[PDB]
């Protein structure tokens, strides 16, 4: 119901479609059925850059970090046959869409790590 | 001719210049403590406490 003129400007493109609480309301799978996935979207919040540990050997670090180029995160409109294999269970393999975005977040320091951030394949 | 030890003496009386003396020394030492301040955070490494 909402118009790129009515949504543009809110970084909400950005941020991705949710499900009000009428849901647990499982989907009928068949196995008699084709089914496919239509685009499935990764919306992110939390980056974390394992601190590279120094020298010492005890339990390496998961340090946060803050996010810089601003709403450039986001990933969606990842489309793929949804495979209904043997045993009953759902193999989804992703043929295209947009998935690679490019973010860089600022470390614990002041470094800059970037990463591209991708569910590719 | 007057010595520079007593150059500073100038003052002694007069509290008015003086104040703007001790309001300095007192500006500078100020200044030294961002100063340097700025310096050790300009090279402080907290990679590994
Ligand atoms: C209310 C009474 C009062 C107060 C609160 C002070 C306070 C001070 N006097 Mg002082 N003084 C007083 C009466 C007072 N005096 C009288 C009656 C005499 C003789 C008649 C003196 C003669 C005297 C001498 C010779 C010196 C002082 C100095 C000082 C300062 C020493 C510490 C300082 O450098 O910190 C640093 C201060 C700050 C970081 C902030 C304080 C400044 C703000 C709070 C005031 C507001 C700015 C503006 C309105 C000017 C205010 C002037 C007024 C507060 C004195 C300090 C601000 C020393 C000094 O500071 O000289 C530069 C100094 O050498 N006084
Ligand atoms: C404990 C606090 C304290 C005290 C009591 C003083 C007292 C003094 N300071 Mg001072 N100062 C301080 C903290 C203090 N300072 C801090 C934190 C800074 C920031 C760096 C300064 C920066 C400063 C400057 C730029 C000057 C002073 C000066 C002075 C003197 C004013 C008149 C005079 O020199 O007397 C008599 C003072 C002496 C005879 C000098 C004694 C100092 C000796 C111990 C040092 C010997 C040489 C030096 C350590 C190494 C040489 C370096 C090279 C350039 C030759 C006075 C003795 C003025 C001064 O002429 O010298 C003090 C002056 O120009 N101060
Ligand atoms: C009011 C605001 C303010 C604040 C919050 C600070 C805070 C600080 N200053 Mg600082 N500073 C100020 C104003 C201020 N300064 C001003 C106006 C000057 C110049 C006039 C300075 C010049 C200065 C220098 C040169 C340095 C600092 C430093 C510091 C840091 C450590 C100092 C400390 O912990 O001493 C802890 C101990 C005390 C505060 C007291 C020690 C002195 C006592 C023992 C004198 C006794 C008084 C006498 C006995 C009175 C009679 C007692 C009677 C009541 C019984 C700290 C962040 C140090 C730092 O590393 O920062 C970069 C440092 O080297 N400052
Ligand atoms: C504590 C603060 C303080 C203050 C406000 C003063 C103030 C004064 N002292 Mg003095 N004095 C002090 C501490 C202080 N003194 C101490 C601790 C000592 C023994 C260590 C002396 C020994 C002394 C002597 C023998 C004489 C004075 C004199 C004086 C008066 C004029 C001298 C002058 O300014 O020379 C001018 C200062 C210079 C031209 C600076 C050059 C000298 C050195 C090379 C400078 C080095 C300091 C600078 C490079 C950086 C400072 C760093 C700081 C940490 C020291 C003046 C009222 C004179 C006086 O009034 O007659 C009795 C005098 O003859 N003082």
């Amino acid at each position: 119901t909402l118009t790129y003129d009515d949504i543009v400007g809110t970084g909400l493109a950005n941020k991705c479609p949710t499900l009000d609480d009428t849901a647990r309301g499982a989907y009928p799978i068949d196995s008699s059925q084709t089914y496919r996935i239509a685009r499935l979207c990764l919306q992110p919040t939390t980056f974390l850059v394992k601190e590279e540990p120094k020298n010492k050997r005890q339990e390496a670090e998961f340090v946060p970090t803050k996010l810089v180029t601003r709403e450039t995160t986001s990933l969606d409109q990842i489309q793929g046959e949804l495979k209904v294999n043997s045993d009953g269970s759902l193999t989804f393999v992703e043929e295209d869409g947009i998935d690679f975005q490019p973010v860089t977040v600022q470390m614990a320091g002041g470094e800059r790590i970037p990463l591209l951030f991708t569910v590719k394949n | 001719g007057l010595p520079w030890y007593r150059v500073h003496t100038v003052l002694i009386n007069d509290p008015g210049r003086l104040i703007a003396a001790h309001l300095m020394h007192t500006a500078l030492v100020a200044g030294w403590a961002g100063s340097m301040a700025l310096y050790e955070l300009a090279t402080f490494d907290p990679s590994d406490p």
